[PDB]
């Protein structure tokens, strides 16, 4: 899910 | 990288942006683990529930790599894959285990002071070194600050530095609340620790490389994979065990290269 | 030659944040 986590990026 | 530093000149040779072609940009960054060969993050390749998927033509990568913005006109590196892989047991769907890919270099980069490789474990240096307390240092050009924007505070100029010790991993589980697995393992001070710094988005693929204290070498100990955020008081990143899918990482290497 | 890097090591620089590194295998005082 990498690290900033789902729901997409910003 | 949150709270860290700003790199030097030659210190991690083989550091490598995963830099997709157009739109222009970078996705993440790897490590040069030889003449002609990139390793990362598998979710750095194949991401499904985001419909992330990319083939060689997709990416192109770069090398000599200091700041994170420019062209480093003759110091740098870039060459595009000549094929890409994963390995076939990967969890995107569940927490993302064995987040391990390599890459071919469709063709091979000759180093320098700039460009030069890192070396994989040995259960021996796999082992005197991968233990609660004993720091780590993770590289990367990754967002200064949990997912969020400002060329401050939302990314680097240059190339960020951060050391962090291995975490007991009974307290690993109980950071998270996902189904870690023996595959993965957890960098970061503690929230009493007193001192604070973490990795961050698109530090991703980027390494976990160590130094034993034996023979002076870097080794690549971890690879980026996870967090929930950046910088929690209460967590710790998420690294791949390099070494337990070393393995792999060999078949691969001696089936086409 | 791997894990030497040519800038350091190489010709024996020590990278300022890497002395940091040591004192955590043997934990400093």
């Amino acid at each position: 899910l990498d690290p900033r986590s789902k729901y997409e990026p910003f | 990288i949150v709270e860290g530093s700003d790199a030097e000149i030659g210190m991690s040779p083989w550091q490598v942006m995963l830099f997709r072609k157009s739109p222009q940009e970078l996705l993440c960054g790897a490590s040069l683990i030889s003449d002609r060969w990139v390793l990362t993050a598998a979710h750095c390749l194949l991401y499904p529930p985001w419909d992330k998927n990319f083939t060689e033509n997709d990416l192109l990568v770069r090398i000599g790599k200091h700041s994170r913005t420019r062209y480093e006109r003759n110091i740098e590196k870039i060459s595009m894959l000549e094929k890409i892989y994963i390995h076939p047991r990967y969890n995107w769907r569940e927490n993302l285990d064995r987040d391990i890919a390599l890459m071919k270099l469709k063709k091979p980069v000759a180093f320098s002071d700039y460009i030069h490789p890192v070396c994989l474990p040995d259960r021996e240096t796999a082992a005197s070194l991968l233990q609660a307390g004993y720091k780590g240092r993770v590289t990367g050009w990754g967002n200064l600050k949990e997912t969020w924007t400002a060329v401050g505070k939302g990314q680097p100029s240059v190339l960020q530095v951060v050391n962090l010790p291995i975490v007991e991993r009974p307290v690993c589980k109980d950071s998270t609340r996902i189904r870690i697995t023996d595959n993965m393992f957890c960098a970061g001070y503690k929230p009493d620790e007193g001192k604070r710094g973490d990795a961050c988005e698109g530090d991703s693929g980027g390494p976990f490389v160590m130094k034993s204290p034996f023979n002076n070498r870097w080794y690549q100990m971890g690879i980026v994979s996870w967090g929930e955020g950046c910088d929690r008081d209460g967590k710790y990143g998420f690294y791949t065990h390099v070494f337990r899918l070393k393995k792999w990482i060999q078949k691969v290497i001696d089936q086409f290269g | 030659d791997c894990g030497l890097r040519p800038l350091f090591e190489k010709k024996s620089l020590e990278d300022k944040t890497e002395r940091e590194l040591l004192e955590s295998y043997i934990d400093g005082r």
